[PDB]
């Protein structure tokens, strides 16, 4: 796909694993083998070897630079590069957008609506932050019932 | 607590407590699950 | 004159900040010759910081 | 009536008429007027597809463990060959699902409209309530009619057996994803060492 | 009555032949657009019902499908074999200039009718057998659009079978389907 | 120089005159408000154009309005 | 090949379309669109002496109103099609 070799069989990706441990191994040569800063570089090497063995096992595509490239078209092999964490993101981002929208409706029908935005009512906030879990069923539910959008006759419009 | 919790519910304190929890969570995700470029699930 | 005191009106004036906005009537002047007798109070201020403005009955409808 | 949470106020929309009502709408997914008519029809197909799902996931796998059917596992049943192509059987299903669900779609939208036959109109369905198509094709024994207190109990028994099957089928799905073992063998591996075969050990 | 229980819209009352109320997107909502759509649905269908015998009967008699009998014009020499016989006047500039003259004279004379009903069904010279001046008139117009929409769906089938399976024709798609019908369907096109 | 125009939305609150630093505006009698007075700009040739009157006008939108036109030594604010 | 027959037949086909087929289509459109109009008046009516529509050049003796401009328009398409055909054949 797109002229990119897989990273498990890429010679450039294995070259970057070789020259990263060798950079960290030469950093280890000036420390005692049981010393505290040498345990951090030894944990860095095992973090590096975990990283390169994770990138090759996920079917990542590596170019001529030896670097893993993401295919965001919507490929059946490449769902976890953009499509799977994008749907994970939009669920979380729609959770932020739904509990901030539902908080403003809950404080617009209050005695002092502007004091509830500088001082956020946490019992009112936390009872709808739980309610933002099921938000695609509540956003399209408000879209189908007409409560999501406001009619243009009740919207402040600058003159022509 | 009729006014101490009101101060604790203000916009800068609740931004500090949420983003302290938010960056506290995302750092601790990045410790046990580091170098995460591809979601496997 | 005016719609009603203490009623909810919507502003039809194009150049006001509160165009297509819900406002509450607080005073209507019954003296003849006054161009903008209906005094409408709004929950939100404009850029000048005021919420009190005078409109004609032709620039308001009951909502 | 009993509720899902003692000491919690029941929502104003779930008033207790609906069979299976335990005041369980914490996230307010059926608040809106006219919305609870759609969410019962959604619950009824999902509960009946899950009881159809649980009878095809657990019962042939249990009888495979006894060994009187030798049926393959349900998560490997899509790889099994038949007299038809597996891709072909998808589209023949959704042409038949285009008929059966759109007749069901008009019943939710316009109740009392599609109880008559499209071909031979003397054959009419005897169901009166929305979501309960009584007739010779669906209720040949006539168990869907009687007193309203008697009818509420058997409608309560559909959804309580149905919500268990939904949880069941959702359980088999995640079990086959992280353990890759069929769910009757997951039960039999839990009656041997229960404290070592747990969701934390299977991650 | 394209959906039992569905409310038919106000611009589709049922008095039209074939008025089954099928307009979910509301394309015929404009009244003057809807009068053009009724004379467009019938010319299309009548060309489609002149096309289904023009596809199957050349294929069933063995002179190829409607694609391989059409590729001769792109070839510098194709000689225009008709019923197994090459016509002498079958050159691409010859048969296109006649088609851009004879059909254009036919379509310009068709568009010249001011009556919005004689544009639909003209009669007279176009009805020499006198079935329009008979006892049944409404059900034959319902017969026109039910046969016409079937051939309109058929020509849509005809076209997308050639895109999905190039080099084969609709009776050859029928002969492929008649051998092993549970393996070779639209799912071969949907699922590659 | 500058053209200062008063519109009929004025309530006669007088604060456009009080904010004026070059004595352009004055309050004349009128019949279109409760205060029975409207502003006017007779000495509009003395207008610097600072729009302090527009900053002090509480009417939405503004009743006093200053249009920056041809600028002379009055409206440039020079002492040399 | 055959330049003298291909050009003549293709010009004669487009002139047959211009006189007998598309002449009610062209005469209706030059009356529905009309003269070009700026601000409610014609360009010649607004003061442009060079925008006057010529009538001596448009004075036709054809009974259907087919003038020498339509000869120069439909015959130009018959040569554009005629040299489309001759270039396609000679390849
Ligand atoms: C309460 C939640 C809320 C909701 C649901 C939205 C939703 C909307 N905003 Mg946003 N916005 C908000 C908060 C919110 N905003 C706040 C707090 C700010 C100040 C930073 C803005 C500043 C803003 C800008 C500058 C723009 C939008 C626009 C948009 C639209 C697209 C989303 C977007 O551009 O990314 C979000 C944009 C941001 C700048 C991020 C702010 C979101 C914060 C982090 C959420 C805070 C919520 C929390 C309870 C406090 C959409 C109508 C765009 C528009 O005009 O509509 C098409 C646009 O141009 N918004
Ligand atoms: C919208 C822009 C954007 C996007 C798509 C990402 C997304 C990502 N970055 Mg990030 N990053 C960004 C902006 C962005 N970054 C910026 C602005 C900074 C500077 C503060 C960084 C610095 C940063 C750090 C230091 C780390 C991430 C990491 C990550 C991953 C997060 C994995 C997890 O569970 O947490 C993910 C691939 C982590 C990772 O796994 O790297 C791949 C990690 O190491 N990023
Ligand atoms: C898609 C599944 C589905 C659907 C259509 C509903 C529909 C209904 N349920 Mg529910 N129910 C289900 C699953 C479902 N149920 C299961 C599996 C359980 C057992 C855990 C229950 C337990 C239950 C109780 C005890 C009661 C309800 C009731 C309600 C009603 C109001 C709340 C609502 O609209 O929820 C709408 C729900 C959805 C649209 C599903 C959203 C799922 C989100 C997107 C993800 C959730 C992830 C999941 C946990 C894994 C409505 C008839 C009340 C009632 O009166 O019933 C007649 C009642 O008191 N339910
Ligand atoms: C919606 C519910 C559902 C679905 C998806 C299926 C679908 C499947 N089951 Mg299953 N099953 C179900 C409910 C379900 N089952 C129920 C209600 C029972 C009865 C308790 C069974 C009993 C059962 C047996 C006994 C076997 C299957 C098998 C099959 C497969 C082909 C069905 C067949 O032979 O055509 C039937 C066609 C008809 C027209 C009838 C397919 C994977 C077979 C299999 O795994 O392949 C070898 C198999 O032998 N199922
Ligand atoms: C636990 C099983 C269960 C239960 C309690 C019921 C209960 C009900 N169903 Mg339901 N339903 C179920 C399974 C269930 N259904 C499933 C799996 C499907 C899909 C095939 C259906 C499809 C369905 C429809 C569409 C209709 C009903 C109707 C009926 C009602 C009268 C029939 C009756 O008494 O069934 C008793 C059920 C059993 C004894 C279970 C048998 C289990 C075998 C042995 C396996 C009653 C409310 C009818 C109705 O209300 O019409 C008025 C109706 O026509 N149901
Ligand atoms: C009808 C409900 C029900 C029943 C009786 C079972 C029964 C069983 N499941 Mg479970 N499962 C359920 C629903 C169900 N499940 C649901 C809804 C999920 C999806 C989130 C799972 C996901 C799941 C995993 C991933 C695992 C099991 C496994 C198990 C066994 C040990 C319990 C455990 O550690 O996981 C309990 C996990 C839960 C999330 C509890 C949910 C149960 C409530 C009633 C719903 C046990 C035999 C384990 C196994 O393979 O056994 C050897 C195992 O690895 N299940
Ligand atoms: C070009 C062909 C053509 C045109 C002009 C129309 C025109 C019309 N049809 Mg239609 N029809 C046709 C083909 C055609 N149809 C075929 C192919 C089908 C079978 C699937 C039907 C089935 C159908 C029914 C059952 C009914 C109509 C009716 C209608 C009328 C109102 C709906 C409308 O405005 O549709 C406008 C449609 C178009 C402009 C066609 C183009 C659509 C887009 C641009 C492309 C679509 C691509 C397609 C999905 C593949 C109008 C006379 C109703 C009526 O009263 O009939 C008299 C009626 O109830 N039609
Ligand atoms: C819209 C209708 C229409 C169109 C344009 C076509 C077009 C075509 N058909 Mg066809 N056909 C039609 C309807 C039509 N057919 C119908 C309804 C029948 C049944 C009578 C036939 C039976 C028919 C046969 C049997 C043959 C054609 C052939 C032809 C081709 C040459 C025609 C020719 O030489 O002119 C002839 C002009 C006159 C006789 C005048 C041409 C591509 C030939 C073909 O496909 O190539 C092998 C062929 O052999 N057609
Ligand atoms: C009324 C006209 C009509 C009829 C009787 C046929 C008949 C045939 N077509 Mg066709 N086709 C139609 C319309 C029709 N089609 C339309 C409009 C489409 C576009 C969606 C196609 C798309 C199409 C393809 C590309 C293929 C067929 C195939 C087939 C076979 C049926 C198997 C299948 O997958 O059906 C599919 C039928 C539909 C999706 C719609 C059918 C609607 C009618 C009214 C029922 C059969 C020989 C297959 C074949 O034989 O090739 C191997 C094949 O793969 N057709
Ligand atoms: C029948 C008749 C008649 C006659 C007529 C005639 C004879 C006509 C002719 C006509 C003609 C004779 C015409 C022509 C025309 C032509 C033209 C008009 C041309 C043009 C051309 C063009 C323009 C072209 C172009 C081009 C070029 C140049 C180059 C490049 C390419 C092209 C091709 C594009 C009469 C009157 C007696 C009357 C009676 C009847
Ligand atoms: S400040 Fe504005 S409202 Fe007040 S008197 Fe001057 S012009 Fe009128």
């Amino acid at each position: 796909v797109a002229g990119l070799t897989p990273c498990k069989e890429s010679k450039g990706f294995a070259k970057r694993q070789k020259q990263e441990i060798k950079k960290l191994e030469g950093r280890l040569k000036l420390y005692a083998p049981d010393s505290a800063p040498a345990l951090a570089i030894n944990a860095t090497i095992e973090k590096t070897k975990r990283r390169f063995e994770f990138y090759g096992n996920q079917g990542l595509l590596c170019g001529t630079d030896g670097l893993p490239h993401l295919i965001v078209d919507g490929d059946q092999a490449h769902l976890g590069e953009f499509v799977y964490p994008g749907l994970v993101f939009l669920y979380i981002a729609g959770w932020i957008g739904w509990v901030g929208r539902a908080y403003l409706i809950d404080v617009r029908t209050s005695k002092k609506p502007t004091e509830k935005e500088i001082i956020i009512d946490v019992p009112l906030a936390l009872r709808i932050m739980s309610k933002g879990l099921t938000w695609p069923v509540a956003a399209i539910g408000e879209l189908r019932s007409g409560k999501l959008v406001e009619k243009s006759s009740n919207i402040t419009v600058s003159p022509r | 607590m009729q006014d101490v919790k009101t101060y604790l519910s203000t916009a800068p304190v609740l931004a500090t407590l949420w983003f302290g929890f938010l960056a506290g969570l995302l750092i601790e995700i990045n410790r046990f699950f580091p170098d995460a470029l591809v979601l496997p699930l | 004159i005016g719609p009603k005191r203490g009623s909810i009106v919507k502003v039809l004036r194009r150049e006001s900040y509160w165009f297509n906005d819900t406002g509450k009537v607080v005073a209507v002047d019954q003296a003849p010759g006054v161009r903008y007798p209906v005094v409408v109070r709004f929950d939100k201020v404009n850029y000048a910081g005021v919420s009190t403005n005078n409109y004609s009955p032709d620039e308001l409808e009951q909502s | 009536r009993p509720l899902w949470l003692p000491g919690s106020e029941a929502p104003k929309w779930l008033d207790g008429s609906l069979p299976g009502d335990y005041g369980f709408d914490p996230l307010d997914l059926a608040a809106e007027p006219g919305r609870l008519n759609w969410m019962v029809q959604a619950e009824l197909v999902h509960c009946r597809w899950a009881m159809l799902g649980a009878a095809g996931i657990f019962i042939p796998e249990l009888l495979t463990k006894i060994g009187i059917l030798n049926t393959p596992s349900w998560y490997k049943a899509g790889d099994a060959t038949y007299f038809a192509d597996q891709g072909t059987l998808f589209i023949v299903e959704l042409l038949l699902m285009a008929w059966a669900e759109s007749r069901r779609w008009a019943d939710i939208a316009r109740p009392g409209s599609v109880n008559t036959d499209p071909i031979f109109p003397n054959n009419k369905l005897t169901g009166t309530d929305v979501g309960y198509p009584g007739g010779l094709w669906f209720d040949p024994l006539g168990w869907g009619s009687g007193s309203e207190d008697k009818l509420k109990e058997i409608r309560t028994k559909e959804v309580k057996n149905g919500r268990l099957a939904m949880l069941a089928v959702l359980g088999a799905f995640v079990q086959a994803n992280v353990t890759h073992v069929g769910p009757i063998d997951n039960l039999f591996a839990h009656l041997a060492d229960p404290y070592h075969t747990t969701i934390l050990q299977s991650l | 009555e394209w959906l039992p229980g569905n409310p038919r819209p106000s611009y589709l009352d049922g008095s039209a032949p074939g008025d089954f109320g099928f307009d979910p997107l509301g394309l015929g909502e404009v009244p003057e657009n809807l009068e053009r759509f009724k004379e467009s649905e019938l010319i299309h269908a009548r060309w489609a019902m002149l096309a289904v015998p023009g596809v199957l009967i050349p294929e069933a008699l063995g002179y190829g499908n409607w694609v391989s009998a059409q590729k001769w014009a792109a070839t510098p020499g194709g000689q225009a074999t008709y019923l197994g016989n090459p016509v002498p006047w079958g050159n691409l500039p010859v048969i296109l200039a006649i088609e851009f003259l004879a059909i254009a004279f036919a379509e310009s004379q068709r568009n010249g009718e001011p009556d919005p009903e004689k544009r639909k069904y003209p009669g007279g010279a176009f009805d020499p057998l006198g079935f329009s001046k008979g006892a049944n008139l409404e059900e034959l117009k319902l017969k026109e659009i039910k046969n016409g929409r079937l051939a309109l769906v058929a020509f849509l089938g005809f076209a997308v079978q050639a895109i999905a399976y190039p080099g084969t024709g609709p009776l050859e798609n029928l002969k492929t389907h008649l051998a092993d019908p549970w393996h070779n369907t639209i799912a071969h096109v949907i699922i590659p | 120089a500058h053209s200062v125009k008063i519109y009929d939305t004025c309530i006669g609150c007088t604060q456009c005159v009080r904010a004026c630093p070059t004595d352009v505006l004055e309050m004349v009698p009128w019949d279109g408000c409760k205060a029975s007075q409207i502003a006017s700009a007779p000495r509009t040739e003395d207008c610097v154009g600072c729009k302090r009157c527009e900053s002090a006008c509480p009417t939405d939108f503004l009743s006093v309005r200053v249009y920056l036109g041809a600028e002379t030594t009055r409206s440039m604010g020079l002492a040399y | 090949a055959n330049t003298a027959l291909t050009i003549t037949l293709s010009t004669g086909a487009l002139l047959f379309l211009g006189r007998f087929v598309f002449l009610p289509f062209q005469r209706d459109n030059v009356s529905r669109q009309g003269l070009p109009v700026q601000n409610g008046v014609t360009h010649f009516d607004a003061g442009d002496s060079r925008a006057q529509e010529v009538t001596s050049f448009l004075k036709t003796n054809d009974p259907a109103g087919f003038t020498i401009v339509d000869v120069l328009a439909w015959g130009a398409l018959g040569h554009a099609v005629g040299f489309f055909i001759l270039a396609t054949i000679n390849n």
